């Protein structure tokens, strides 16, 4: 089993939450090139982003498997395990529990050879005033 | 026997006439901190 | 998921969008040739 049922997007067996999260060492021995880093600004209070919708396109069928771009969620981990019952069947995905501030986080997934690095937002619809927006 | 932040607004307009008090308060104070540290500090938010 | 079927690997079969560059290539003739229809005819009749 490699792709979904109509054969159009790439799959993979379901992977734990554990098995995927990686520490700042952990980050620092793999090899991250040419991969896609996602900035997440979210607790477990916030508001779910659907982040099925930023990686269903990102890995579909019409791409190789060597071609795929590794996707590392950098963020909260308590947000986060809020939505991996909807990423846990794509491949090359990792979660990488901190903050988006920090500077050593981001050294650690190598920012500075990705392809693109998406910042992202989920607790701003809570708050009113345009000064914290 | 007392200390309330209330006193240390004065610095600020000190820090305007001369940024040099505002430098020799914080090296006499902090234990003195050089920039190496203070960059170290803003990178990892720790001490190694 | 699903199982390796021809009909799947004829889905497979798509357009995918991304974005090439002048620098050096099969295009680097064209790079500054000032003619972006004779790129875009080339691209289309050889490579699709």
């Amino acid at each position: 089993k490699k792709y979904d049922s109509t054969g159009m997007f790439h799959w993979c067996a379901p992977k734990e939450i554990e098995k995927v999260i990686l520490t700042r060492s952990e980050a620092a021995m793999t090899v991250l090139s040419g991969h896609v880093v996602v900035c997440i600004f979210g607790d477990v209070s916030s508001a779910l982003i659907g982040l099925r919708n930023l990686v269903m396109p990102l890995r579909a069928s019409n791409f190789h498997y060597h071609e795929l771009k590794h996707i590392v969620f950098v963020g909260s981990i308590e947000y986060l395990k809020r939505e991996w019952e909807t990423l846990h069947n794509f491949p090359k995905v990792s979660i990488l529990p901190g903050t988006p501030l920090s500077r050593a986080d981001l050294r650690a997934v190598n920012i500075n050879l990705c392809d693109m690095c998406v910042i992202l937002s989920a607790n701003q619809n809570n708050i009113d005033d345009t000064s914290l927006q | 026997t007392a200390f309330a932040v209330s006193v240390l607004d004065s610095l600020m307009s000190a820090t305007y006439f001369n940024d040099n008090i505002l430098t020799l308060i914080r090296t006499l104070v902090t234990g003195g901190a050089t920039p190496e540290l203070e960059a170290l500090i803003a990178e990892e938010n720790a001490l190694r | 998921g699903g199982y390796s079927t021809p009909q799947t690997l004829a889905n497979r079969d798509r357009c995918r969008v991304a974005q090439l560059a002048l620098l050096d290539g099969p295009f680097a003739d064209l790079g500054d040739g000032g003619c972006y229809g004779d790129l875009f005819c080339k691209a289309l009749k050889t490579y699709n």
